[PDB]
This record gives C-alpha cells, structure tokens and sequence, in this order.
DNA sequence: TTAGAGAATTGGAGAGTGTGTTTTTTTTTTTTTTT
DNA sequence: CACACACTCTCCAATTCTCTAA
C-alpha cells in the first residue's frame, strides 16, 4: 500500500495566491501579466516569463498589508515542476478574449475546437473533453530571482547563486536551480510531441493522448462511448494536423576550468531546452542556464535492469549569456589618438619591441577587400622568428582581441567525422572552420604533419576546405585568415643559413605568403634590460607598465572594417602605375641582387601589396589610396625582405 | 477536408476553372511586370498550351507554379490551402487535371483511347511554393505544411520499393486478390473471397506477385554560402516517390519543394513502443535544378572556314593568360588527339608542363579542366579529392568490398589534368607508367582480379625543386621526375 | 404450411504459463609486415 | 524484476437445429 504524510504546503492556498498575483500585480497597460496574457492572446508573443523578483515584490508589499501569502519564491524552488502546471491553470483560467483582428487562416486546432464541440452539443441536449495542454498556444517559464543584497537572501534563494555542475547534489532534484557552464554539445531541434490527436475509422471519435515519458504506446482501440457500445472496435490512426508539438533540443553544459578541483575531471550534465527556447544555446557559449533538476527515468526494461540508480537533466528555464555612438567614439578616437602608432602598441603592450610586426599584425586584423574574382582579401603572414622569442604571446594576443579568432599548433585542424556512436552525427568541424571569419593562429607551423600541409594548402588558395570520407566530397567554407609562427629547426636561427634552409617549410607555401617576418632576437645591452625591466614591473604590478597610449578595446577594429567594407576604397590610376614601375625595378633590383632566391618578387608579391594597401585605406576611411598609402605598403613589403636579410 | 472546414467541390471547381481561361497575362500583371505588352506568351491559354503539349507527348508530370494561383482571382484561398493543407490539395489537383482532360479530349474530338488517358496517373509539381526557407529555422509548426527548400545533396539511398497493393492466394483453394495499402497497413482478408471455400487464415501473402512503387530517400545538405560560420551545416532526409528517382545524383544543387511531415520512430523492433521524438523529412512533390541543332552546326561551318581559326582556339584556350602561344597550341592539339586506330594504338597527346612553379601551371590547368567535357581536376600530390588510382574501398555502410574507380579511369576520351606531378607518390607512378604504356589499370586485390579501360590524356603540371627553375640544368635535374616518366 | 413453444453446439473474451528485453565493440596496447 | 506479445486453457450467451408447436 502506499502510506500518507502530512506536509505544510497546501497547494490549494497557494493557487488562490497565484490567481491573486496574476490578477493583482501591477508594477512600479493595466497589470503586467494580464497584458502579458493579452499580448499572448493576440498572438504576438508566446513566452510567459514569470519572474520572481515580481512574486517577491508582491509578497513584500502583501506583507504590510496582511500577509496574505505562503512564500511563494520559497515554496517554487523546492518544487518548481508543480507549479509550471499551476500557473498554466492560473493562465488558462484568467486568458483575456483577443482585442485585434487575428487572422486566423491556419487555424487547425480552432477547427477541431469547434467541430468537436458542436457535435458533442448535437446530442449534450440529447434531443474535459480537450487536455488542458493541447488548447495552450504558449510556454511558461521562470526568470530566477536577481541579487537580493538583503536579509532575504539568508543562503536562501538557490536559483540566485551559480552553481557547477559538480554542485548540483542529487538533493537539488525537483529544485529550480542555475548552473554555469561552457556549453559542448547541443543537438538539433526535434518535435517532441506533448499529446496525439488519434482518430478512429469509424465512430467518428478522436482520442487524445497526453504524453511525457519519452516513450509511449498508441492506443489504437476505440474505446469511445459509440464505438463501445456499437462494439465496432474500431482502430486509430495519429493526425500530426491535430497533435501538438513542441520544439525541442537536447543541449549538454560542462564546467569551467577554474570550478574543478585539482586532480579532478571537469563533468557535465544534460540540458534539455524546449519551447521558445530552442536555438538560444551554441557550443561556443558560457551561460547561466536556469532550470528544473529533473530525474529523467529509464522507463522501459533497461529499468528493471539498472534499479533506483537515476539519470538528470536540468529542464532549462532562462539563459543568461555571460561570454552609431561607437562610431562617433571611434571617430574621436581617430581624431585624438593617432591609430598606425597606437594600435600597434595595444596589440601587444606587454611585448617589448617588434614594432613592425604589429603593425603588419594590424593590416592583417583590418585586411584589404577584392573579393572580385577573374581576387581575395585574406592576409596572411608568417613569423619564423626564433627560438625564445615571443612569437606565441603575439599570437596569443591576436587570438583574445580578434573576433572569431583561434589558436592550435601543428603537433597535440582538419575534421573528423561521426564522432560519437549513438547519435551519429555528421561532418564535425576541426580549428580552421572555427575561425571562418577570423584568424587562425597556428603555432609550431614547422612541426605540422603533410595531412595539414595539404589541407592548409587548400584553406590558403581556396578558402573552402573539403573532405572525402565516403565518396560524399562535402566541403566546409573556412575564408581564415592565416597567422603562422614557424620556428627555426636545429633551434636558434642561423642568419648566415639561407631562410628557407632554416626552417623546413616547401618554398611553394611560403612564397604564397603575402608578407613574411623574420624576426630574431639578438642579444644587446640596452634592449634586455628593457626588456627585463618591463617583465619584471608586470609581475609587481599584475599590470603593464603603462607609458603610452594603450587603447584595449577591439570595437574600432570593426567599426573600420564593416565601414570601408562597403567603401571598397578604389584603387588610382596613378597608383597602378607607380606600382607597375615598382613592381619592374623590384624585379630588376632582384636579378641584380642574385643573394637568397626566396625574394624573386612574384605576381603574388604584387596582389600583396594591392591587398595591403587597400587594407590600409580601409583602416584610414574610404578612397585613400594613393601615392601616400603605396609608399607605406611598399616601405612595409621591403622592410620584411630586408628582415629576411637582417645583420 | 477534415479539420479545415472546407469544401472539396469549390477546390475543384475553382482549379478547374483556373485550368482553362488562364493566361500568362496574369501572371504578368500579378508581379506589376512592365513588358506586358507580349501578347502570343501571355494572353494564351497557357495551361490549355501545357495540355496539349502532354497529350501529344503523352507525359503525367506538371510543373505548376504557385505565383499562378495568385493571378488568377478565385484560386487565392485555393493557394493558401496548398501552403497549409498541401495533401488533399495536391489530390484534388491531380484528379482535376485527369478529368479535365478526358473533358478535352472529348470536347475538342481529338480521338485518343480514353481508358488508356484514365489509366496513366498524372501529377501537378507545385513549385516556387514561397520564399526560401532555412534548414535551421524548421519549427515544429511547420508539420505537414508545403516548405521550399535549397541545398545540396550528400548521398542518395538505393531504390527503397515500398508496397502498394498487396496481393494474397488461398493455400487451400488457389483463389488470389488484391487488397490497396493505405498508410502502410495490411488489411489482410479474414477470409477467402469466394463462398465455396471461405477458409478463414488461408491468406498468404505473395512477396514477389505484389505491386510496389518508389521511394528513394536523399540526404540533403545545407549550402554552405547560408549556414552560420561558426557551426557546420544541418543535414535533413528527403522522400522521392514513383519518379524524380535518380533525378538528382550526388553533389547536384537543387531547390526542392515537398511537405515537411514527421513520423514516430518504433523504440523497440519487437514492440509498439513508439519514441517521442518524431523523426522528421520531407516528402519531395518537385525538384528544380538550380545548380546537336542545325544552327550549331553551321556556326560550326563558320568557324572553321576561319583562317584565324587556329590562332583563334589558341586565344580562347587561356584568354585571361598572355603570351604562352605555343603552349595553349599544344593544349588545343590534346583536346582533338588522334584518330583511334583499332584492328593497341594509343591515339592521344600527353603534355607535361615544366618551369620553374607558374600559377598559370594551374590556371589554365583549370581553364582547360573546364574546356573538356570529361576529365577531372586532380592533384597528384594530394588526391584528396580523387585517389588518381583505382582502389578497392570497405564503404563502411553494409562493410562493403565496393571497388571505386581512380581518375585516371572515367576519364577516357577527356583529359585527366594532373597537378603537383613531382610531388606524387613512387605507387602512384607506377601506375602512372602503367596507364601511359599499356592504357589499362589492371587490379588484384581481395579476389578481384580485373583490368580496367583508362584510355584518358594526361596534362601533367609540375613545379621543380629549389625555389625556382634554373634554365642552364637539366629539366631531369629540376624537376625530380624518372626520366622513364619524363619521355 | 406458419410464427413459435421446446433441444443442441461453439466462438470471442479472458484466466494464465511462459517470454523479452538494455547489452556493448569505441579507444588503447601490442604484434607484425612493409614502408 | 514488468510491461507488452504471442498463445495455450478454458467458458457462457448469441448463433444454428430438429422435436414438438400452430
Ligand atoms: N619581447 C618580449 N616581451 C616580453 N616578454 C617576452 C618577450 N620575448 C620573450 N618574452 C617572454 O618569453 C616567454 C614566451 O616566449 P615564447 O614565445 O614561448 O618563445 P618561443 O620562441 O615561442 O619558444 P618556442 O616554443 O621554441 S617557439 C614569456 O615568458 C615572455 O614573457
Ligand atoms: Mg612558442
Ligand atoms: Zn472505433
Ligand atoms: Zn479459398
């Protein structure tokens, strides 16, 4: 037998509260939620976010007045799966008639409404019928309580403070808790059904079904008053018309790095989204999901064969992402602070020196356009460097500031597919896809295997990377721009080696490079203590030793390249032919020269050049290429040939 | 119609006088087209044009499109219908379109075996349905409600032949009938038919005497130029049925019109459990590609009584490439090749092309890759795209010994162009050797002993080693290929 | 021969005995022949 | 383990039948 216990809730008080609240709350139009409701009545909104910090502020002011209340807030967070269904009944009970002339040309379920009530009504005279569920056109959710900064919040208020997903104690369960998490893994939308519309062949009856077991058995008998006592037994047929669905997503949350314990293993845990809340989840995401702690059963036989031992997802409720004014302050900026010397400096504040290559690393943040084809606006350079230099912190920083922007090394992109099993999901990304309108910042680009090579090759000159698993030749678009930081082999750089000796990377994928570094430190006197004075006033402080201007915020950035984006600064008479003269004493200046052969300058020296020039009026507003900007781009492209013959 | 309150006969009358006393001229002032001023392609009877046309070609298919309905007057509910209750719509627009013409055919007096016409099911193909839908913003209102979508297909499954009418036979009497299939049911008999013998469970059913149609399930991909950049593209499952099978081989892109209908999946084969999650597809009503004459012939003639016309193919070869004149010459030469001499002769131009490394080497590699009607790019080096050589393959689906063929095979007649020569590996060149000399890759691998006809041209594109060609070596010495290879 | 009182049999629901699942070959070592 | 399926064991009232009915 089951026994009884005695628990000091009474859910009945609680729902004359709850109608009270919905009827009686009006905040500091009418009431809040009744507009609510007739906004959902009217079919322009069907997310009722019931919020607590409201049923707090109800409850406080009742309190003055009587009191009439049982802690509502406290009484939804121990139990919250309850009272979903009775604010649905509260909702249902007090929904206004619409106050607009909805059109009403899809209206399947008002059809069935109707036709089933009049002919019931043909024989009620004799001359409930609907689940609640199925006649409801919105998904109610809860907005957990904000930041009390109160007595109030005396440990109490679990939905307030954040937990991990190793926090979430197997006594949460059933409670409205939040969770913060990086997301991994979120499926894709599948209707989940909530009740069936079966209708029998004959009798004319249509049986519905209300269903939340994640499996269930249709019923096929018509077990209808007629068809009973006709004992036609006539048999169902499902109507996807008249069933209701409900959007649904299986999303999964891990934890960060910092709420592990040492020598521990980061964990997860299911979160299933559904309704209004579908697609609001991305695996690049850090969230405070709030939801349900739901034990989600194996109903079936595998349930015998376990035992009591139960499985959790957390039935989410409200996501809290974490992750022209601008252009006028971008603007001002320009005009006060003199951006080629300032931004370069910001890159990397905490990096002594380099100078050129950050300014280099800016025409590849902005980049030039010529998507015109008959080519590509991606600028791609190459830092070879040397051992003990701070190729990996420059790139580092390109990665934090940089919009869609990754950092791999060669040894530890591509793609595989098919990784899990049981899902069996299809083309899985790799890192180059990741930063498809960005960078990619591959370090230890040398120790970086021919599967790489090639498929880099392709990223380079294609910007589309494609696989070939089962015949399927599927492609993934990849337009990254490409930031390597290859190292010498044998360790240090040897200047007197030949540059492409150095470094053993094929002289066809360098000279497609659009400008190269070779950037080696040498040991001085007045550069490393510098140097060290600088390293070591970060440590002390925990901050740069700021002495210039030092702009953080990357938004100008983008501001300049969505602005001159549509722009397309066109390129001057006069400058295609001062560059066709360049490009003809280049050429003679390099036979003449021949000493390294990697400089022969190449057509693609020239689409270098067009393309950092045009990246360098897109940084200084629309049309500024001229003479003024091709010296700069041609002292820049000699600069970094003279770098490859530095000392 | 059942749940929609609405009328089968109004549907009918209305499309059926949408059928007829229809024109293009609607249509043109329906979309405030300013060259409406065509009076034979617009204000004839369009759909009385297409009516004709399928009685003397005897075909079933129409390809409908939606706009027409919104020109014309009485057919604007008839559309929103179509968008929202696309099953009986379709239904009642098939059988108009059979009863209107027969009615033709006997009003026009046209003699045409009327049971033949009866017989033949024709279809209507509505497409343009409506704006292009995104893969990604499917809501599950959408169930079973007309949805256009745009993609390109991965894979495509074997004909999946799905019954249609059953047919049993009485294992004690011999007596057979056909029973219909709806919704997938077998509605087996109780009984035998005939009253002599009406043995009950006497029925078995006949596997192979049955009726089956078509169904071809395609994996649809979305285009890569829509998906969001940051996550891979989403996949959906087409149904192809009782034709448009096999109209739409793999890697086409194709803008697909169908209803977008979910079905429940069985949690355990055994049992009813029925899972409640509702896999979904779409069930594809029309398939448009979006991806030999007289007058060819004598634009042919002129061409060739050209004096120019050497030098002009020689131009049109590579026209965003200049100079390289005796080279395009060679490359046009390939294209033609000798005379295929039987009784083997190998009859075909082989060109290799050397230097120091030459964006040209790919440029026109791909120019002429596109210039020949078969042929296939591919880097020697690489093969990620083809293996260059023909392999046998476990598909994994079925773990399968599927013998898929190389580049060098599909390629005869065309141009198998190859790039990155230098780089290929040692067994690739020895096929390589193989298929030069002997014209056939002949293979022995898992008990597969067999020769495969090659018979293609090779365009070969090598860049040298070092950083660039140095004129005063060798070419054996720059460009690291066996000179067995080079002659 | 007709409208109506008597025997005689057996199919359609249900008591019950025994079934049938969930259930898995990934990833990681170790060997071996070619490369 | 237990819920659902397939099926042997088992059982009365509506359906058929032939002696006595009108
Ligand atoms: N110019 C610099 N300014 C500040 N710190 C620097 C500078 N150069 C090097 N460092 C320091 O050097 C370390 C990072 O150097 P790395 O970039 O790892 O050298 P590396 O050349 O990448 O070594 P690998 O692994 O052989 S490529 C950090 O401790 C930095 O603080
Ligand atoms: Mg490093
Ligand atoms: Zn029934
Ligand atoms: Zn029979």
């Amino acid at each position: 037998a089951l026994p009884s216990i005695q628990l000091p809730v009474d859910y009945n008080n609680l729902f004359n509260e709850i109608t009270d609240f919905l009827v009686t709350f009006k905040q500091d139009k009418g009431p809040k939620y009744m507009a609510m409701l007739q906004k959902v009545a009217n079919r322009e909104l069907n997310s009722v976010i019931i919020d607590l910090d409201d049923i707090l502020q109800y409850q406080n002011e009742k309190f003055l007045q009587g009191t009439q209340a049982d802690d509502l807030v406290s009484a939804i967070q121990q139990n919250a799966n309850h009272f979903t269904e009775l604010f649905c009944r509260a909702i249902d009970n007090n929904m206004p008639l619409p106050t607009k002339e909805i059109d009403y040309k899809d209206d399947v379920l008002d059809v069935i409404l109707n036709q089933r009530r009049l002919r019931n009504e043909r024989m009620l005279s004799d001359r409930e019928l609907f689940p609640p569920n199925l006649t409801r056109r919105y998904f109610l959710y809860f907005k957990p309580l904000s930041q009390n900064c109160a007595r109030r919040y005396r440990k109490k208020a679990i939905s307030s403070k954040p937990l991990s997903v190793r926090q979430i104690k197997g006594d949460f369960l059933g409670q409205l808790i939040t969770v913060r998490g990086i997301i991994t893994r979120v499926s894709d939308v599948k209707p989940a059904v909530e009740v069936i519309a079966y209708t029998c062949d004959q009798c004319g009856y249509e049986v519905f079904q209300e269903v939340n077991s994640r499996t269930f058995t249709p019923l096929s008998e018509c077990t209808s008053e007629e068809c009973s006592q006709n004992q036609t037994k006539g048999q169902l047929f499902m109507s996807t018309r008249a069933s209701k669905f409900s959007a649904f997503q299986e999303c999964k949350i891990q934890e960060l790095s910092q709420q592990v314990p040492v020598g521990h293993i980061p964990r997860s845990l299911n979160i299933h989204v559904n309704g209004t809340l579908v697609r609001s989840l991305s695996p690049g995401d850090i969230v405070d999901v709030t939801g349900i702690f739901l034990p989600a059963p194996y109903t079936g036989f595998k349930a015998l064969k376990a035992g009591l031992l139960t499985e959790t997802y957390l039935e989410a409720q409200f996501v809290r992402q974490h992750k022209s004014d601008v252009e006028e302050r971008v603007m001002e900026l320009i005009t006060s602070g003199d951006v080629y010397n300032r931004l370069a400096k910001s890159i990397a504040p905490e990096i002594y020196g380099n100078l050129d290559v950050k300014k280099a690393l800016l025409l590849l943040l902005v980049g030039g356009v010529d998507k015109r084809v008959g080519i590509r606006g991606d600028i791609n350079v190459c830092l070879m460097g040397d051992p003990g230099v701070a190729k990996s912190q420059l790139l580092k920083a390109i990665c934090k500031i940089s919009p869609r922007g990754v950092y791999t090394t060669g040894k530890g992109t591509a793609a595989v597919m098919k990784d899990p099993v049981t899902d069996e999901m299809i083309l899985e990304g790799g890192a180059l896809v990741l930063a498809d309108n960005g960078i990619c910042c591959i370090d230890e680009f040398d120790k970086m295997d021919e599967s790489d090579r090639t498929a880099i090759h392709e990223v380079m000159e294609q910007q589309t990377i494609s696989i070939s698993k089962a015949g399927i030749n599927t492609t993934l678009n990849a337009r990254t721009s490409i930031l390597a930081a290859a190292n010498p082999l044998y360790g240090r750089y040897n200047p007197r080696l030949s540059p492409l000796d150095n470094i053993n990377l094929p002289a066809a994928l360098l000279s497609r490079f659009d400008i190269l570094f070779l950037m080696l430190d040498i040991p001085s006197r007045d550069d490393d203590e510098k140097l060290a004075e600088h390293v070591t006033y970060v440590h002390m402080h925990n901050k740069q030793p700021d002495l210039d201007f030092t702009p953080v915020e990357p938004s100008k950035m983008r501001e300049y390249i969505a602005y001159a984006k549509t722009k397309r600064p066109v390129m001057s008479e006069a400058v295609n032919d001062y560059v066709v003269q360049a490009y003809i004493r280049l050429r003679q200046d390099s036979k003449r020269e021949m000493k390294f052969s990697f400089g022969q300058a190449t057509p693609r020296t020239l689409l270098g050049i067009i393309r950092l020039s045009q990246a360098l009026a897109k940084l200084r507003l629309a049309d500024m290429v001229d003479i003024d900007d091709v010296e700069e781009a041609l002292r820049l492209v000699r600069v970094s040939k003279e770098s490859l013959y530095q000392e | 119609i059942w749940g929609t309150n609405v009328s089968i006969q109004e549907c009918t009358t209305n499309f059926r006088n949408f059928l007829m006393s229809f024109k293009y001229k609607f249509r043109k002032i329906l979309d405030e087209r300013e060259e409406f001023i065509n009076n034979t392609t617009d204000e004839e009877l369009y759909y009385i044009k297409q009516l004709n046309e399928m009685r003397e070609l005897g075909t079933s298919n129409l390809n409908l499109d939606a706009r027409n309905l919104l020109a014309y007057k009485q057919t604007e509910d008839l559309y929103h219908q179509l968008l929202n209750y696309p099953q009986e719509v379709i239904s009642i627009m098939d059988q108009t379109i059979k009863d209107c013409m027969v009615s033709l055919i006997v009003d026009n007096n046209l003699d045409y075996d009327l049971d033949e016409i009866e017989t033949k099911f024709y279809k209507v193909r509505p497409y343009n349905v409506g704006s292009c839908k995104g893969m990604r913003e499917l809501n599950p209102n959408d169930i079973d409600k007309l949805i256009n979508l745009k993609g390109l297909v991965l894979r495509s499954t074997p004909v999946i032949p799905d019954m249609k009418v059953a047919f049993f036979k009485c294992n004690v009497c011999d007596h057979t009938m056909a029973v219909e299939i709806d919704r997938g049911v077998i509605q087996e008999p109780a009984r035998c038919e005939r009253i002599d013998c009406n043995e009950p469970n006497s029925m078995s059913l006949i596997h192979n005497r049955c009726s089956f149609a078509d169904k071809q399930v395609i994996k649809l991909q979305e285009t890569p130029d829509f998906v969001p950049d940051g996550q891979t593209p989403h996949s959906i499952s087409l149904c192809v049925y009782d034709e448009l099978v096999d109209s739409c081989r793999a890697g086409d892109r194709i803008e697909v019109t169908g209803t977008f209908r979910s079905i429940p999946i069985r949690a355990n084969s055994r049992q009813r459990v029925l899972k409640s999650l509702y896999k979904t597809y779409v069930d594809v009503v029309h398939v448009k590609k979006v991806s030999i004459t007289d007058q060819d012939l004598a634009k042919i003639r002129e061409v060739a009584a050209r004096e120019d016309l050497y030098s002009l193919l020689a131009r049109s070869i590579a026209p965003s490439i200049y100079e390289l004149e005796d080279v395009k010459k060679g490359i046009l030469l390939q294209l033609f090749g000798g005379t295929n001499k039987t009784f083997r002769y190998r009859g075909d131009i082989n060109i290799l092309l050397c230097g120091d490394p030459s964006t040209s080497k790919s440029q026109i590699l791909q120019y002429v890759h596109k210039i020949t009607p078969r042929g296939v790019y591919t880097s020697g080096k690489g093969s990620s795209a083809v293996g260059l050589t023909a392999y046998i393959t476990r598909d994994v689906d079925t773990k399968q010994l599927v013998l898929e063929s190389g580049a060098l095979v599909l390629s005869d007649g065309g141009v198998c162009c190859i790039d990155e020569f230098d780089k290929m590996s040692d067994s690739t060149r020895s096929v390589l050797h193989e298929v030069m000399e002997q014209q056939t890759i002949s293979i022995a691998k898992a008990g597969i002993i067999t020769t495969l006809n090659a018979r293609s041209s090779i365009l070969a594109s090598a860049n040298p080693i070092g950083s660039r060609y140095n004129p005063n070596l060798p070419v054996t010495e720059n460009i690291d290929l066996p000179p067995p290879l080079l002659s």
